RNA sequence: GCAUCCGUAGCUCAGCUGGAUAGAGUACUCGGCUCGAACCGAGCGGUCGGAGGUUCGAAUCCUCCCGGAUGCACCA
RNA sequence: UAUGAAGAAGGCCUUCGGGUUGUAAAGUACUUUCAGCGGGGAGGAAGGGAGUAAAGUUAAUACCUUUGCUCAUUGACGUUA
RNA sequence: GCUUGACUGCGAGCGUGACGGCGCGAGCAGGUGCGAAAGCAGGUCAUAGUGAUCCGGUGGUUCUGAAUGGAAGGGCCAUC
RNA sequence: UGAGCCUUGAUGUGUAGGAUAGGUGGGAGGCUUUGAAGUGUGGACGCCAGUCUGCAUGGAGCCGACCUUGAAAUACCACCCUUUAAUGUUUGAUGUUCUAACGUUGACCCGUAAUCCGGGUUGCGGACAGUGUCUGGUGGGUAGUUUGACUGGGGCGGUCU
RNA sequence: GUUUAUUAAAAACACAGCACUGUGCAAACACGAAAGUGGACGUAUACGGUGUGACGCCUGCCCGGUGCCGGAAGGUUAAUU
RNA sequence: UUUUGUAUAAUGGGUCAGCGACUUAUAUUCUGUAGCAAGGUUAACCGAAUAGGGGAGCCGAAGGGAAACCGAGUCUUAACUGGGCGUUAAGUUGCAGGGUAUAGACCCGAAACCCGGUGAUCUAGCCAUGGGCAGGUUGAAGGUUGGGUAACACUAACUGGAGGACCGAACCGACUAAUGUUGAAAAAUUAGCGGAUGACUUGUGGCUGGGGGUGAAAGGCCAAUCAAACCGGGAGAUAGCU
RNA sequence: AGGGUGACAGCCCCGUACACAAAAAUGCACAUGCUGUGAGCUCGAUGAGUAGGGCGGGACACGUGGUAUCCUGUCUGAAUA
RNA sequence: UAAGGUGAUAUGAACCGUUAUAACCGGCGAUUUCCGAAUGGGGAAACCCAGUGUGUUUCGACACACUAUCAUUAACUGAAUCCAUAGGUUAAUGAGGCGAACCGGGGGAACUGAAACAUCUAAGUACCCCGAGGAAAAGAAAUCAACCGAGAUUCCCCCAG
């Protein structure tokens, strides 16, 4: 009895998949319930397409991200005016909030969220790398200055 | 009577034998079974009286395409 | 018509569970002691159903039979 | 965390027989608090604004202001509890 | 004492049965045995010691083999 | 919880002994920083003889091996068997707990002016019960029949080639 | 009391009583291919079956045979594989 | 008619008249007859059609052998001088007839088996609803009033009216005897007999159907029929018998 | 051809052979008009719980037999030019 | 078509016709009580009892028409239960029964024969049931042949006891 799964019905396994099993599981408690359907020509292709758009979504979304990647991640240097630092010292912290704002003015939108900075909370004055977790793997990088204000 | 509404099986009549080969007359009957068939497009139960090789062709040909057959056979289910 | 298994002091049975060699209870003799009961320990009472195959080694495994049993089948 | 003694060895003592460390270990099952990582997710949020409709308020109930409502709302901490 | 004639294929001519059948048989062919040979041996001094057909089993067999080559099955011989 | 199998490891006394040589071979090889032998009981199994070996232990030794043994050795390598310890697998055996098939001649609602029936709700039971095919046993409960002839009538007795 | 209407009215049958046994109620059982019905709108102080046949005194021995009941280890054994 | 045997006192027949039993179809064999002849003959069918056509086939002229095969030979066997079966010998198609075969098969006759129906207006049981049982006795429990007891118990009288109770008509049954036995009546009458308020009896309806019913049980009853009703069908069952 | 007529009728009668007949209804057939109906060509497609199998029967002349083939009550189950 | 004619037992009576409305024959209509599939309900067949509506009036009634069930289809309404569905009410069509044999299908004997009797025979016969037609059924090769070919089904004669 052939059956794709709609859920993850104990260990049969997870949505979309053709498992063979015995007739009764299926014939009066999986298809009466709604967990599962008969595994049959009509059914199990809308299934594989659905597969598909959903592996097609994921594309989609992994090719945006190497595109916000690249579109900052080569130079695109930004500075922020921060008050003069004064023979050191920065008259502040550059958090999250104020580093996406800068990216954002270049273009490249990104949420603070996103943004991750690395071994540190952008203390100093100058020049300090930084990163950003474009995607949910990716990562970038990408060089910040401050300067007077 | 012990019909069955999706294949139409009905009892037949045969022969018990022996050692001595008599012959007496016997009926062999249908292993019908009441069941409720869950049929997704009006989202109800229905119940058919059913031969266990019944069973089988209806998840072969789906409910939905055996009880199109039984509307033009005028069964009444 | 096959298939399997069994055969061991006189008896009832272990088989010395499949080759590195026979055990018990009972039967009987003697003894322990004791009127008989009744108790005990020694001794005696078997070449292992029979005949072929073996190997250094089979009552024990192989072949063949004899007798017994249980099964099957089954319509000259 | 439990089992786990040959009371391992080694350590030290030794009445040179031993004892002691010590079931401690090793080993053998077992579990993953938090810290590792990942994915969700409250609460702090009350507000005003825009509208509406009625009411009070009028010469005109225009003006408002009071209701109710309707839409969209805002969290520094915060990769929060 | 030596042996396997308790032979194989046949059989002129007879006997006895309603029949099925049963019995006797010289001689012939092929191969034997015992005799030096003539010769004798197709079981036992003779007359009882037995059971048809169907069905099934076994061996042999260039007989057959349902399109063809096989085979199954059948037939024939030996035999249960 | 049985079990066929998965692979691994491991297992093996006639005696003689060199004896933890099962058999079968090749077999002067073997041996070897990869840790020479090796210490620490590592234990198991087994003759409880002995054997391999868990991690370290130290630093060059290590070993075919004549009387005998059928044979020559857990020196040696290949191949089997036995003994098999574990390993997955494939089938079953029960036991426990579920609900969703199925049962309900439990309750309730509706069809409905209805002690039928059907539907709905709910409870209980539940992979049983029950039914089908096949199958073993039982079955004068019910059938179809058989149950001889000769014979100083028949039966009884006797007889049948 | 009942019985062979039409040759037998009895010592035969029935009988109250007694005992055994089955039956937990969707009861056993019976009529029905089945549904269902009777049992019973009853519930073991009930119902069915069997034998005996008021009452009185009593009902002894045998489980080998044949049935029935209980046991389930072993032997044997069908479909199936 | 049947028999070893019948005047037989064995069967049959009162008589007459009418009717009443070896047939039909197909196939096969034999005889007779006719035709053709090593050949004979067509069937269905066609057909103005008893003609003609149609030779599809059938029988015969060659057999032997299980068969393959061989062939006036063949089989048997290694082989037969052998032996078995064959080889000189006319058949075939009609018609008639004698047999045989399948059909009911010369005619008449079973008791029965099976199938489908009809019957519980009779009777058996049951169900529902009504009815009937003159008269006369016996006098239970209980109750009352006394007597007795501490109270009972107990006892007496009087009330009461219990019972598959008693005697006995209707009603119902049917024990004995006589008659009757071609009956007044295919089971009765006469004189007696048992029950007769009950497990009674009865009216009117209803229900149970044949291997079934029903049965206080006799194999009883189920429409004058019961160890398997009646009616029709299988059916002209079968009948080694008369 | 037959029948009838006072006994046996070619010429007595009814008929028979032939020759004719339909206002109306209807059968049949041809033609024709409407209402449907689709012809042809190309490219595709090619009947699955089915065939087959196990079990139990039945039908084929064929009784399970070495038994093909057909139908299937039951349990399974393909290939698909 | 007609000079005769009012059926028969079966006369008679009273009449009708005679050249075409006597009668008779044929075609087409009209009427066609009651029972019976029987159909408004019931029923012991030829009987009993209605309902609705239209139209009549002499105010007592009266006359027509409709009102069975089932199948199919379509509307309208309409539960438990929100939609739905079941169900319900109308309206259209169709079917009901009868009839000889023949036909298809679903069931299916026994007597008998075997000199008994089980397999077998009788026989898929008798009978029962369902359905259809003037015919029915079958029918256009997953057929046969045999290395050559044939070309749906049905029927007849052979093949052939
Ligand atoms: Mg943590
Ligand atoms: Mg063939
Ligand atoms: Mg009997
Ligand atoms: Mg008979
Ligand atoms: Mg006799
Ligand atoms: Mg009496
Ligand atoms: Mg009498
Ligand atoms: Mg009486
Ligand atoms: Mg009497
Ligand atoms: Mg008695
Ligand atoms: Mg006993
Ligand atoms: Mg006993
Ligand atoms: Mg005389
Ligand atoms: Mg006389
Ligand atoms: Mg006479
Ligand atoms: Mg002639
Ligand atoms: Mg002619
Ligand atoms: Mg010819
Ligand atoms: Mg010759
Ligand atoms: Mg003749
Ligand atoms: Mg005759
Ligand atoms: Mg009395
Ligand atoms: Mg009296
Ligand atoms: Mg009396
Ligand atoms: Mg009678
Ligand atoms: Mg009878
Ligand atoms: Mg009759
Ligand atoms: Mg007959
Ligand atoms: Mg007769
Ligand atoms: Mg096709
Ligand atoms: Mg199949
Ligand atoms: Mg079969
Ligand atoms: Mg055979
Ligand atoms: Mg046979
Ligand atoms: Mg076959
Ligand atoms: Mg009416
Ligand atoms: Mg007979
Ligand atoms: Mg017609």
């Amino acid at each position: 009895m052939q059956v794709i799964l709609l859920d993850k019905v104990a260990n049969l396994g997870s949505l979309g998949d053709q498992v063979n099993v015995k007739a009764g599981y299926a014939r009066n408690f999986l298809v009466p319930q709604g967990k599962a359907v008969p595994a049959t020509k009509k059914n199990i292709e809308f299934f594989e397409a659905r597969r598909a758009e959903l592996e097609a979504k994921l594309a989609e979304v992994l090719a945006a991200a190497n595109a916000r990647a690249e579109k900052i991640n080569a130079l695109e240097t930004v500075t922020i005016a921060s008050k003069a630092g004064d023979e050191g010292k920065l008259f502040g912290s550059i958090g999250t909030r104020d580093i996406a704002d800068a990216v954002t003015a270049a273009g490249v939108e990104v949420a603070k969220s996103e943004v991750r900075l690395p071994n540190g909370v952008l203390r100093t004055t100058g020049e300090h790398e930084v990163s950003f977790q474009v995607h949910s793997e990716v990562f970038a990088k990408v060089i910040v200055n401050v300067v007077a204000e | 009577s012990r019909v069955c509404q999706v294949t139409g099986k009905r009892p037949v009549t045969g022969n018990n034998r022996s050692h001595a080969l008599n012959a007496t007359k016997r009926r062999f009957l249908p292993n019908l079974h009441s069941h409720r068939f869950w049929v997704e497009s009006e989202k109800r139960f229905v119940t058919l009286r059913v031969s266990a090789k019944g069973m089988r062709v209806i998840d072969k040909k789906g409910i939905d395409t055996v009880l199109a057959e039984l509307r033009a056979r005028g069964e009444k289910y």
